[PDB]
Order: C-alpha cells, then sequence, then structure tokens
RNA sequence: CGGAAGGGCACCACCAGGAGUGGAGCCUGCGGCGCGCUACACUGACGGAGCCAGCGAGACCUUGGCCGAGAGGUCUUGGGAAACUCCGUCGUGCUGGGGAUAGAGCAUUGUAAUUAUUGCUCUUCAACGAGGAAUUCCUAGUAAGCGCAAGUCAUCAGCUUGCGUUGAUUACGUCCCUGCCCUUUGUACACACCGC
C-alpha cells in the first residue's frame, strides 16, 4: 500500500496573503479603537 | 389507578385475601367501606375475564 | 384615501350602479 | 446579524405600541451554565420615572408583568431609568440575618423608547402620541425626549 | 376545424417547427452560431450547435404569435436567465440582444414576422398560415 | 417463530413510568380471555392489535 | 420508594 | 345559575365579570364544567362546578358563538359559531387542543350522535351537514330550502315564496338511535329527517 | 340572453375566475385546453373534478378559466376549486337540484377541498 | 340477465380528452396506471395503519395530516413514502422531485417484478417494520437495555425511515440513481432479503430486544 | 503531500458506530487465561472483523 | 465639532453599584411598585 | 357620567339609532326614504332573521351584525358592479 | 451626496478614508438648504463616503 | 418498430417506420458485444468488454 | 430551621426526530468568543424549451429602432423572480462539483496621477472528499429551500425590514430523570369524596 508523507510545522501567493492578512487586522484594530475613543 | 393497574393474577389473588377477611370478621366489621368499596371496583374492571374463566374454588370463594 | 380604503364597509348600494387617425377619429 | 436592537410591544385590543431600541444586550446563554431562572411571580422596581412619559411606560410594562405577586416573591425586576436610557435586571435576593443580599441573573440590556403609537403595530397609519425627535437643536440635552 | 399552437403544446411545437425549419433551409443562419454563449451568466455555448438557432427561430416565432408584438429588449428580458456570481449571491442577467436581433432579421426576410407600428415585431398573415397548418400537422402526427 | 396478536384494552395512565414507555393492558386476539399488562413504546390508543412475541412475562415497572 | 399498586402488589 | 331537582334549590350562579348575556349553554357528561356562550363577547366562558369560579374563557372564534354541546362519551365540546365555523375543542388533559371545521353559511343549530361521533349543523341557507369528528369530515348534508311551509304575514309587501323570512332551521336534536333528526325554525313546520337514507320522514304543520 | 354562471377558486395566492355555460362541451384554460396545463404532473390533479363526476356533463357544459396570481401548485389546486364550484353552481341553477345533490355529495365524498376553502389561518399554542 | 343503461349518448367533447383519462374514468388508478384493488395487507395489526382503501391519482393530497394525533395513519400510504423521500438539507420542499422519482420507482419495480409495484411497497412495509424495540433503562447509572413492543404506528413510521434512509444513503455517492436504489431496496425487504438496509437494521433490533428481553 | 485524501482522521466516538457489524470484541487482559492467536482467528468465522 | 444624539452610556463599575444600592435600598425597605389585585 | 343621562338622551339620539338612519350611516341606502322602501320590499336582515319595520332601534351588536338578506337582487347588482358574482353562494 | 432615499443620503467628497470618516462619526451635520443630520457608518466599498 | 445495434463503445436502438437513430447508450468503456431484447421487449442485455 | 405527602408546568425536562454552530473559503459583531453566506456534486452539474407571484409609487427611469460575442455604447417615446417542469449531454473520477489565486484582453465611470474603480471575454483549477470535543434551536403553512422590493427620525447598506413562492419527518404523552411552582383549615352551597 503506498506510503505518504505528511506536511507540519506558494511563496508570493502566501506573501500576499500575509500582507493582506496584516491589513486586515490592522485596519480593523485601529477602526475599532477610533470609534471607541470618539464616542 | 392502583386498582386497575394489577393483572388478573392479583386479581385472583386480591379475591382470595377478601375470602381470608371475611373469615375473620372482626377485620372486616373494621373495614367495611373500603372492603366493599375495592371489590366492587376490581370485578367491574376485572368482570369479562372472572366471568370467562372456570374455577369451582373461586365459585365457593365468590358464593 | 388608504383610510377610506379600509373602512369601505362593502354593502354599499347606490344607484348609479346600473350603468389613419384622423380618418378614424372622424369616422368615430 | 445576531445583535438584538428593537423590541416592540403592542397592547391587543385596539392598544398602544412602544417600539424600544435595545443595546447593550448580554445573555444567560452569553454568560455561562448558570442553572436556570427561578420562574416565580417577580416583583417589580421601577426608578426615576417622572413625566406622563414615564407614567405611560411605567403602566404599560407594570400590565406586562403578572398581578397580585407573593409577598416573599423572589426574584425582582428592576428598571432604572436614568437619562431616557432605562435598563433592566433580573436579582434575587434573599434577607440576610442583618440585610439585604442580590444576585444579578437574568438578561442585561439597556432599552430606549423611540415610538409610541396608538393603534395595533399592523397599522403604519395609525396617530403617534410620543415620537422621539432626532433633528432638533437641544437633542443631546433633553430628557424624556 | 382550425386549431393553433395555444390548442399545441410548447416543446413537439417548437420541435416540430424548428425541423420545418430545418428541412426548408431558408433561414441564413449568422456565421458565429457557435462561438456565441447565448447569454453572459452562461457558461458553455449550446451542446446541439447544429440547430439550436433552428429552434430559438422557432421559440421567437411561437412567443410572438402568442404576444402580439415584442421588442428584442423584450424578448432579451424574456430569454436572460439568473446567473452565478459564485461567492456572492445570484441575480438577474439578460439575454443576447446579437441573438436575437439576428432570429428577428431573419425571420423578416423569410416574411414569418412583419414590423409593427407603435414600434415592434408582430405576426406576419402568411406566417400565421403557416404556423397553423404546422400546428395541424402536429396535431395529427399520431396519423 | 410463532408470533400472537394482541388487542390493546385499555392505557394504563398515572403509573410511574419510564418516559416515553407506556403501560397497556392487552388481551389475547386468539382468545379473548387473557389479559396481560404489557409495554409499549410508540403512541398507542385503544382497541388497536400489537404484536407479541413472549406471552408468558408480564411488563413490570421501570422506574 | 415504590408506587401504589406496586406495594400493594407486593404486600 | 344551577338548580338541583331534589331540594330544589340554587347552588351557585355563575357569571362573567362584565355581566354579559349568555345564550347557549353546555355541560359536561359528568358534571364538573359547565360553559356557557354569550352572544356579546364570543368567548365559551367554562366555569367548574364545585369551586364555582370560571375556570377559562375560551377564545378561538370571530363573531357570537351560536351554539354549544358537549359530546359525551369522549366528552368533548363543539361551538358553532357566526364565524361560518364549527369548531371542536378538547379541554381535558394538558393539551387544550383545537379543530376548525369551515361550513358554507352562519350556523345556528347543533346536535351531536348520543354515541359522540358526528355533528349535525344547521346552517343559515337550509342545509343539515353532519361532520364526523375524529376526521373532521363530512359524512353528508340534507337539503331542507324546499319542504319547509312558510306562512305569509298579514303586514307583508312580497309574496311567502320568494321570501326568505323563515327558509332553515335553528333548532335540532337527534333520535336516541342516531338515526333521525327533528328541525324545527321560526316557520310553521316541524321536519323529522331520517340521516342514513338522508330524507325526511315526516313534516308536521 | 345565454345561461351564464361565474365562481372562484382561491388558493395561497392564486385566483381562478371561471365562466360557465351551455356549449359544445369544451373546457379552456387560459385559452390552452385542460389537456396542456402546466406542472404535467399535477394533470391529473386537475382532471379529477371531472373524472370523478363522468364526463357527459361537461360535454353538455362550456367551460372557460382564467387564472392570475400564486405559484404553480397553488394555481392548478385553483383551477380544480373553480371548476368545481363553477360545474355545481350551473347544476344548480339551470338543471336539477337532485343533479346538484348528487354532484355535491360526490364530490365532497372524495375530497371536500375540491367545494369549500381551506384557509389554513393561524394558531398560538 | 338485468342490466342498467345509464349512458344514451356516445360522449364526445370539444377538447379531445384521451382514452387514457377516458380509461381513468372507468376506474381511477395510481398515476393512471397501478390499480388499488387487490392490494391487500398480507397481516393484521397493520390494517388500519397502512391505509390503502380510498384510491387517489397522485400523491400530492396537501391535507392537514398533522393536526391530531393519528391522521398521519389516515394518510394514503404513497403520500407519506414521498413525503418521508424529500428529506434531506438539500431536499426540502420539493414534493415534484418526490413524486417524479416515486413514479420512476414504481415503473421499475413492475418491470422487474411483474406483480404490482403498491403490493410490492405494501409487502415490503408490512415486513420491514420492526416488533421489539429495547429502550435504556438508566438504572441509577448502570445504562442498560431493556425490551418492550411497539406501537404499529411507530412500526409503519420507523419501516418508512428505514426504506428511505436506506435508499438514500444507498445511492449517495454510487452510480445508481435514488429511483433504482429504491427499488431494489423495496424489492429486497419485500423478499425479506437480509441484504437490505432497513431488514439488516429490523433484525439487529430485534435480537438485541431477545437478547435482553 | 500528495494532496489525495486526510490520513489520520479524529472522528466521533464511539467504537461501535464506526465498527463492522459482525465483529468479535477482545480485550488483553493480564490475568486470564492463554489462548492460541492462530487457532483463534482459524476458530473464527468467514466474514467476521476482529 | 459638535454631536447630535445621546450617546449610550457604557456600563461601568461604579454605576452598577449605584444601581445594586438602589435595589438594596428598596428590597431593605419592602418599598416597591407592583400590580396589586383588584379589590372587591 | 349620570348628566348625559339626564340631557343627553334626545328624540334625535334614539331616532338616529333607529335602522333606517342606520343603514344611511353604514351607506347601505344612499336616502333614508330608500333605507326605508328596501326594509319594506324585504331585502335587509339582522343576524339570523330579517326586518320589516321601520321602527326598530337596532342595537349595538345587532348593527354591528346587520347586512343585506342573501339572493336579493339588490346584493346581486352590489356584486355585479364589483364584477365579483360567485353563484356558488347564489349570491 | 450621490445616492438618495427617503431620510438618507450616501455623502462621497468629504474625507479620504474609512479611518478619518470614523473619527467623525456621530456629526450633527446640516445642508446648504438648512435640514440637519449627522453621519452614521463609514462606507466600505468606496474608500471615503 | 425498432431495433438494437452494436457498434464502437455504442449501442444504437433504430426505429423502422423512419430508419432513424432513436436511442444511443454510450455508458460503456470499451467496445461492447453483444446486445439482446427481452421477450417483454422492455429490457435489452449488452454485453461488454471488461466481463 | 429542616423534612414528608399530594398536585401542576416546561423543546432550561424525558421521549421521537429534524436543522444548524464547531472542520474549508468568504463576510461581519465582540478579543480567542460569536452571527450570517457559498461549497464539498448524480434528489446533481451543464445546454436548449416552458412558464407562475406579492409588498412597493417625493437629465430620472424608460417602450421601440440600431450596431457590438459580451460588456456596452447609439437613435427615437411618457411622466413576466428563482428554486421549478420537460427533453438532452456527463457520469463517478478532488471529474465538467468548487472557483481561490494569477495572467492577458475588451469596454464603462471619475479624473489627469500612464490615477482608482466597475462589468465582460479567454487561459490558470488551490483548499474543500459531509466536518472531533462539544454546543444551540425547533412541534404546522412550523423546520428548511428560493428569490423580489424598499431603505419611509432609533438599528441597518457584502445589511436590516417587509413580501410572495415550494413545504416536510417526528411528539402532541408522561412527571420516570432535570428543574420550577402550588397546597397540606373544601370554606364555598346542594349529591358524592375526603376526613388531624
Amino acid at each position: 500500500i503506498p506510503t505518504h508523507a505528511p506536511k507540519y510545522e506558494d511563496r508570493t501567493r502566501s506573501e500576499i496573503n500575509k500582507m493582506k492578512a496584516q491589513l486586515k487586522k490592522e485596519r480593523k484594530f485601529t477602526m475599532k479603537e477610533i470609534r471607541k475613543d470618539a464616542k | 389507578d392502583a386498582l386497575m393497574v394489577m393483572p388478573f393474577s392479583y386479581v385472583l389473588k386480591f379475591l382470595k385475601f377478601i375470602d381470608t377477611v371475611m373469615q375473620n370478621k372482626t377485620l372486616l366489621h373494621s373495614h367495611l367501606p373500603l372492603i366493599c368499596k375495592n371489590l366492587f371496583f376490581i370485578i367491574k374492571f376485572n368482570h369479562k375475564e372472572l366471568v370467562s374463566q372456570k374455577n369451582e374454588e373461586l365459585k365457593l370463594q365468590i358464593n | 384615501l388608504r383610510e377610506k380604503a379600509k373602512e369601505r364597509n362593502p354593502d354599499e348600494y347606490y344607484h348609479a350602479m346600473h350603468s389613419s387617425m384622423d380618418q378614424v377619429k372622424l369616422l368615430k | 446579524r445576531g445583535v438584538p436592537t428593537s423590541l416592540t410591544i403592542s397592547h391587543f385590543p385596539h392598544g398602544p405600541t412602544a417600539q424600544f431600541s435595545l443595546h447593550n444586550v448580554v445573555m444567560r446563554h452569553d454568560i455561562i451554565n448558570a442553572g436556570n431562572q427561578s420562574e416565580v411571580n417577580p416583583h417589580l422596581i421601577f426608578d426615576n420615572f417622572t413625566t406622563a412619559l414615564g407614567k405611560r411606560v411605567v403602566c404599560i410594562l407594570k400590565h406586562l408583568f403578572n398581578a397580585g405577586p407573593k409577598k416573599d416573591s423572589e426574584r425582582v425586576i428592576t428598571f432604572a431609568n436614568r437619562g431616557d436610557f432605562i435598563s433592566v435586571r433580573q436579582h434575587v435576593y434573599v434577607r440576610t440575618r442583618e440585610g439585604v443580599e442580590i444576585a444579578e441573573v437574568g438578561p442585561r440590556f439597556e432599552m430606549r423608547l423611540f415610538e409610541l403609537r396608538l393603534g395595533t403595530l399592523e397599522n403604519k397609519d395609525a396617530d403617534v402620541e410620543w415620537q422621539l425627535r432626532r433633528f432638533i437643536r437641544t437633542a443631546n440635552k433633553k430628557d424624556y425626549l | 376545424p382550425g386549431v393553433s399552437v395555444r390548442d399545441v403544446a410548447a416543446q413537439d411545437f417548437i420541435n416540430a417547427y424548428a425541423s420545418f425549419l430545418q428541412r426548408q433551409g431558408k433561414l441564413e443562419v449568422p456565421g458565429y452560431v457557435d462561438i456565441v454563449k447565448t447569454s453572459s451568466g452562461n457558461e458553455m455555448p449550446p451542446q446541439d450547435a447544429e440547430g439550436w438557432f433552428y429552434k430559438r427561430a422557432a421559440s421567437v416565432a411561437r412567443h410572438i404569435y402568442m404576444r402580439k408584438q415584442v421588442g428584442v429588449g423584450k424578448l432579451n428580458k424574456l430569454y436572460g436567465g439568473a446567473k452565478s456570481r459564485g461567492v456572492r449571491p445570484y441575480k438577474h442577467i439578460d439575454a443576447s440582444g446579437s441573438i436575437n436581433r439576428k432570429v428577428l432579421q431573419a425571420l423578416e426576410k423569410i416574411g414569418i414576422v412583419e414590423i409593427s407600428p407603435k414600434g415592434g415585431r408582430r405576426i406576419s398573415e402568411n406566417g400565421q398560415r403557416d404556423l397553423d397548418r404546422i400546428a395541424a400537422q402536429t396535431l395529427e402526427e399520431d396519423e | 417463530t410463532p408470533v400472537t396478536l394482541a388487542k390493546v384494552i385499555k392505557v394504563l395512565g398515572r403509573t410511574g413510568s419510564r418516559g416515553g414507555v407506556t403501560q397497556v393492558r392487552v388481551e389475547f386476539l386468539e382468545d379473548t380471555s387473557r389479559t396481560i399488562v404489557r409495554n409499549v413504546k410508540g403512541p398507542v390508543r385503544e382497541n388497536d392489535i400489537l404484536v407479541l412475541m413472549e406471552s408468558e412475562r408480564e411488563a413490570r415497572r421501570l422506574r | 420508594s415504590l408506587k401504589a399498586g406496586e406495594r400493594l402488589m407486593e404486600a | 345559575r344551577a338548580w338541583d331537582l331534589i331540594r330544589y334549590r340554587n347552588f351557585r350562579t355563575f357569571t362573567g365579570t362584565e355581566r354579559i348575556q349568555f345564550n347557549c349553554l353546555a355541560v359536561d357528561p359528568s358534571g364538573e364544567v359547565v360553559c356557557a356562550g354569550s352572544l356579546d363577547n364570543f368567548d365559551i366562558h367554562v366555569w367548574s362546578v364545585q369551586t364555582g369560579q370560571l375556570l377559562d374563557a375560551l377564545s378561538g372564534h370571530e363573531g357570537p358563538v351560536s351554539c354549544l354541546s358537549f359530546s359525551q362519551e369522549n366528552s368533548v365540546l363543539a361551538s358553532a359559531s357566526w364565524d361560518k365555523t364549527i369548531r371542536i375543542w378538547s379541554i381535558f388533559g394538558r393539551s387544550q387542543q383545537v379543530e376548525p371545521i369551515e361550513v358554507y353559511s352562519d350556523v345556528l343549530a347543533l346536535s351531536m350522535r348520543p354515541d359522540g361521533k358526528e355533528v349535525a349543523v344547521s346552517t343559515l341557507k337550509g342545509q343539515i351537514s353532519i361532520f364526523n369528528i375524529e376526521d373532521a369530515k363530512q359524512v353528508g348534508n340534507i337539503d331542507c330550502r324546499k319542504d319547509i311551509i312558510s306562512g305569509r304575514f298579514n303586514q307583508d309587501r312580497f309574496t311567502a315564496k320568494n321570501s326568505e323570512r323563515s327558509k332553515f332551521f335553528t333548532t335540532i336534536h337527534y333520535s336516541f338511535d342516531g338515526m333521525a333528526i327533528v328541525a324545527g325554525g321560526n316557520n310553521n313546520s316541524i321536519c323529522l329527517y331520517d340521516v342514513p337514507n338522508e330524507v325526511l320522514l315526516k313534516r308536521f304543520i | 340572453a345565454v345561461p351564464s354562471v361565474q365562481t372562484f377558486g382561491k388558493k395561497k395566492s392564486a385566483t381562478a375566475v371561471a365562466h360557465v355555460k351551455a356549449g359544445k362541451g369544451l373546457i379552456k384554460v387560459n385559452g390552452s385546453p385542460i389537456t396542456l396545463v402546466e406542472p404535467e404532473i399535477l394533470r391529473f390533479k386537475v382532471y379529477e373534478p371531472l373524472l370523478l363526476v363522468g364526463l357527459d356533463k361537461f360535454s353538455n357544459i362550456d367551460i372557460r378559466v382564467r387564472v392570475t396570481g400564486g405559484g404553480h401548485v397553488s394555481q392548478v389546486y385553483a383551477i380544480r376549486q373553480a371548476i368545481a364550484k363553477g360545474l355545481v353552481a350551473y347544476h344548480q341553477k339551470y338543471v336539477d337540484e337532485q343533479s346538484k345533490n348528487e354532484l355535491k355529495k360526490a364530490f365532497t365524498s372524495y375530497d371536500r377541498t375540491l367545494l369549500i376553502a381551506d384557509s389554513r389561518r393561524p394558531e398560538p399554542k | 340477465d338485468f342490466e342498467v343503461v345509464e349512458e344514451f349518448t356516445p360522449v364526445v367533447l370539444a377538447t379531445p380528452i384521451p382514452e387514457e383519462v377516458q380509461q381513468a374514468q372507468t376506474e381511477i388508478k395510481l398515476f393512471n396506471k397501478w390499480s388499488f384493488e387487490e392490494v391487500e395487507v398480507k397481516d393484521a395489526s397493520l390494517v388500519d395503519y397502512v391505509q390503502v382503501r380510498q384510491p387517489i391519482f397522485v400523491a400530492h393530497t396537501a391535507g392537514r395530516y398533522a393536526n391530531k394525533r393519528f391522521r398521519k395513519a389516515q394518510c394514503p400510504i404513497i403520500e407519506r413514502l414521498t413525503n418521508s423521500l424529500m428529506m434531506n438539507g438539500r431536499n426540502n420542499g420539493k414534493k415534484l422531485k418526490a413524486v417524479r422519482i416515486i413514479k420512476h420507482t414504481l415503473d421499475i419495480i413492475n418491470v422487474l417484478t411483474d406483480q404490482n409495484p403498491i403490493q410490492v411497497v405494501v409487502d415490503a412495509i408490512t415486513n420491514t417494520g420492526p416488533r421489539e424495540d429495547t429502550t435504556r433503562v438508566g438504572g441509577g447509572g448502570a445504562a442498560r437495555r431493556q425490551a418492550v413492543d411497539v406501537s404499529p404506528l411507530r412500526r409503519v413510521n420507523q419501516a418508512i425511515a428505514l426504506l428511505t434512509i436506506g435508499a438514500r444513503e444507498a445511492a449517495f455517492r454510487n452510480i445508481k440513481t435514488i429511483a433504482e436504489t429504491l427499488a431494489e431496496e423495496l424489492i429486497n425487504a419485500a423478499k425479506g432479503s437480509s441484504t437490505s438496509y432497513a431488514i439488516k437494521k429490523k433484525d439487529e433490533l430485534e435480537r438485541v430486544a431477545k437478547s435482553n428481553r | 503531500v500528495n494532496s489525495e485524501e486526510k490520513l489520520l482522521k479524529v472522528i466521533k466516538n464511539p467504537i461501535t458506530d464506526h465498527l463492522p457489524t459482525k465483529c468479535r470484541k477482545v480485550t488483553l487482559s493480564f490475568d486470564a487465561p492463554v489462548i492460541r492467536v492462530q487457532d483463534y482467528i482459524e476458530k473464527l468465522d468467514d466474514d467476521e472483523s476482529i | 465639532f459638535d454631536r447630535t444624539a445621546k450617546p449610550v452610556p457604557v456600563i461601568t463599575s461604579e454605576v452598577t453599584e449605584s444601581l445594586e444600592d438602589m435595589i438594596r435600598r428598596r428590597i431593605q425597605d419592602s418599598n416597591f411598585d407592583d400590580l396589586q389585585r383588584r379589590t372587591l | 357620567k349620570i348628566s348625559d343621562l339626564e340631557n343627553k338622551v334626545t328624540v334625535s339620539a334614539i331616532c338616529r339609532r333607529r335602522l333606517p338612519v342606520i343603514m344611511h350611516r353604514l351607506k347601505m341606502a344612499e336616502t333614508i326614504q330608500d333605507a326605508v322602501k328596501f326594509i319594506e320590499q324585504g331585502h335587509v336582515r339582522v343576524g339570523p332573521n330579517l326586518i320589516n319595520d321601520p321602527a326598530y332601534l337596532v342595537t349595538r351588536n345587532m348593527e354591528d351584525y346587520v347586512t343585506w338578506v342573501d339572493n336579493s337582487k339588490i346584493k346581486k347588482t352590489l356584486l355585479r358592479y364589483r364584477n365579483q358574482i360567485d353563484d356558488f353562494d347564489f349570491s | 451626496p450621490y445616492k438618495i432615499f427617503k431620510n438618507t443620503a450616501f455623502i462621497k467628497d468629504m474625507f479620504s478614508s474609512a479611518m478619518e470618516v470614523a473619527r467623525f462619526e456621530g456629526a450633527q451635520i446640516k445642508t446648504v438648504s438648512g435640514i440637519r443630520g449627522e453621519i452614521k457608518r463609514a462606507l466600505s466599498k468606496p474608500e471615503g463616503h | 418498430h425498432d431495433f438494437a445495434v452494436t457498434s464502437s463503445t455504442r449501442v444504437q436502438i433504430f426505429s423502422s417506420r423512419t430508419r432513424q437513430v432513436i436511442k444511443t447508450f454510450s455508458r460503456f468503456k470499451d467496445v461492447v458485444y453483444s446486445a439482446s431484447f427481452r421477450s417483454d421487449g422492455k429490457l435489452l442485455c449488452a454485453g461488454d468488454a471488461t466481463g
């Protein structure tokens, strides 16, 4: 029966994923903080 | 409900007990209405099978 | 108008309830 | 999106409808498995209801509740009023060897009235007895309006 | 006794009339009948690429005649189904006005339809006679 | 296997039974005398038939 | 703790 | 009010709260529940006998309750009303459930079988329908708009044939075989129908 | 004039107006014959009153039905309600009331919601 | 001998009504194809719970069979089978699809076995209905299985549920369709094949009941 | 990394629902007496799981 | 700049302590509004 | 109040509780004498039974349930103008 | 404003970003006609609306 | 009025009055080997080349 | 202060089921917790054809004509939604389910920074193989599916609120368990029942 190897712990796709995830987290965090201060 | 629940084997046992009280008259005259109410209700409930059965000892008990 | 249509009361009986192109115009 | 924000009550033999906006909701499901509500006929508490509007609201909510509770009824619903933002809480209380001690339970939310229509909520054309005015000059200062 | 496509079913009449136009041949199909997707919301051009134009011709004829006059915009609104946005919800999309215009122009060339005042394309008398003839034919298709 | 039929005579309410399980007096469809206090699971009413695999035992309580 | 009917039956 | 017929005295004069006028009445077969149907409230009030205070105000009609009765084996109650409806309530045993049956016109008389399976209801068109309760279905109706001998009035302006003054039956009762029906209204006739063949047996003036 | 009689069938939101008159015996729905109704499975659900009562009465009777509103199933139920109401109304009016009662009995012994509407009004618990 | 003559003119209609429709007015069948006579329940204790008496054309009467407690028993059997068939997330509210699948299934059943498709269906239900079930006595902690009997309404409900769930599972991700796999399941349950999901489930339930009776 | 299947599946409990129909269910108990594994598998039936 | 409507008040420890103290006073007094039953 | 009993009761109040005034109030007949004539011809009814005398002070609930008698030509032309006749009810 | 309904309007060309609109949100606003208002929430898909 | 014929991974049913391709069975993988109707005229069996 | 007995109620209980959340992707309120949407295909995907609603009436929408595969633009007039039904292709393969990502091209909008955005065409075909521990809600025109409209002082704009369409399985009993409540002076008036 054919053996297999699991992965555990694309480069530019990973980089754009990291970039947009960071932008999402940053935008949401700063909008929350700004709204709370304005209120 | 507690009288309606029990099967006919316990019904026949009930009638044997009632005959024993009729022998022991003083308990009967102590508790005449309770005995009569339970007996009339149990025979009205299990009337069909009791008249369907055939038992000469049950005939003498009922007499 | 919406209030009146809400209270129409549909049993009202009023007695009124018992009733070329230029060539076409001229003919009519 | 899952957060309750509006609550409209209507009395049914052509009675009034109050539309509240409820904001700061916290549920028992939101808190914890804590047991269950005692469900006994509850006592009522109303704080800082002054004007005729406050009388209307306290009468409406009073008759939503149940009439003629027991003296030793255990749970009490509180309706606090603090500048047009009424807040409700469930509270059980026992009389100690010296005083009282309450436990906060139930939901937890601030509601605020913004309409009181005369007819029932089917109509959307009935007369308005009171209407919250938002774009007026004294909107951020006027209480019970 | 005199019947019509009101009295005849939709699918069988459309198939019979498309086959009649196929065997007649005088329709002048355009050159691009095998690349066109018939809609933007579709996914592939039609399967039977030989006579789907003929089925469209028959269906447009039947639709006009059951109605009275229609524009190419009305036929686009009729034939355009909903699309698949994928990640988003779905919505409505109109049909292909180029194919609708080619169908109506070819039918006007044959003479089944004609132009219509107030603007439009109405059914012609000779074409109506031919439609009733083929409707009687598919009624008596059971011999 | 020989199975037997039995018709429900009387549902026996107010017995302390487990939820969903009902206690029911049945009678033998063959011989109209014998009545047995059996147990049922599904929704039951009077005068419907019901199949028994063993006739001798009778269903007692379930706490 | 039994039920009536049951205690009657065992007695 | 509730009369004895051995001591001849009231027990309890049941009422509502607002002194509302009761038209129709119905009693439990065992004698524990008393239902009364008014006309200005269209809510069947239900009192318990031995306590005296009212149990419940059964609501669910639209327009006044025209007749009430209890089928006396299952102890269910039919309520017929000018909503063009019959409403079969079962009120015992945790359920409090309702079975609404529609009819063609305004109903105004009701009776149930002595077995307690069917309900005859005489409506305003003159048909006497007969319904099966357990299915809430229609076993069938008997026409009555022909065999009614209405009278003419001395102050009339029309005929006694084309007048719908008393063209229906405001009172029904069964037989105690469940096989006949007497029907009487504002007319001058008392009709005796037979149910399984659905045809009148007699008409008295 | 010509003896005519108009009835209405009403499912959820499907109105079905039905005109009935004496004629050659044709049953037409929306200008089409009744043998070409839409969902192609409920065609027998709409043939139900005809085959219940027989075909001679409809051989004597002309029928025109028009239908508005409601989806497919609702429209089919409205059509059959309008047909049964129209047929028993025409029979009540222009022929014998005994045949009216026979028709009413047959229809209401098969399915009562042929004649009278089943308005499924709500209820609380 | 004695005859009754109740038709005097040959009936003709101005709209052409087909011959299959005229044979239906001779006798109501199912889908104008399957007769309802000689379709009897081959076992007592389930008649007046599986209803096949009152005839029906298509299985789409939308009657209120959910108000009282046994209108499900008053329902026809095929309408109940179709209702239980249209049971998934993706399938909620597609009764025309249920009717089409059932019509195709009845065709396949009659084609394989020529007896009668509805007779096969009724015999399958009567066979695959379970007979004894083990409830779970808590015992204050010792969860044990105690054998009790089962009401026939529950037997019919569980038979229909077992058959439909077995067919749906057999054609979830398989080359067969629901129609032919349900025909397969119904024929196997009619035979008592013990190769079908419902017969295996019923057998295992009755086995556990016989064990800890 | 073959991207063909999930290999280690955390499934819903229990083993009895994720177990075959006809089976024999044994537990190694040290105090229990000694059996022979090959004679055991040969004395088991044909379509069983162990 | 300026605002247009009342800001929704955030619940804090001080105001909830004040509120539970108000309820403590009300209960200790046993003086609170209820819908008492109608007499007669 | 009781002052409404000592003053508010009028001949005008009882004569407006009269039947043809109620019919004109409910807009059944356009004029009061037309309401009278319809009551004479026998085209109205109150609840179950129909009414022939105009001097009939209608009660509250019964004026709530007043209507035309069925199968009368006036209700027929009502439903004809509304184009909603239904001869199953022989309206 | 570039899109209006009854009592509501979508306003553009006043800020540059959703951060700015969130900084100014809850505002007693008014128009040349003399009707009052408030900015309510930052629109998502355009940058400043 | 019809007859079936085997062909390259395909079973084709023709009519007689039209002599046209009425039905096409193409669910196969490799070329079919036999096609035979039943006596009831409803089922055809198709022997394929996979066993 | 505590117990006992009798009785009622409850999808916070039992019983029978259904449908979700938690796994993937997208979106969004809370700071890891939570809410919606799409998928994982054959009760399907795709292509033709059929067609049935309701709520709504403060340089704009438009009927029609033209050309353009489409997107669109052009010239003229006044102030009927999807699921669904039928026929046909595909067939069990992460395959044609899926459409993330990427590339190229075509047009629209603002504007002038070769700026941003929208829609269409072709190519590229990722995760997803029915979702653990657990958890929630629900008993009839209900659960679920499907679209349409409007934003009418609070709340909402990859959303709220109405509206129509399709429409089920399973309990409708029991206090056995988990709770909650009531009573332990018939008080009230006949017959009956009970009697610290």
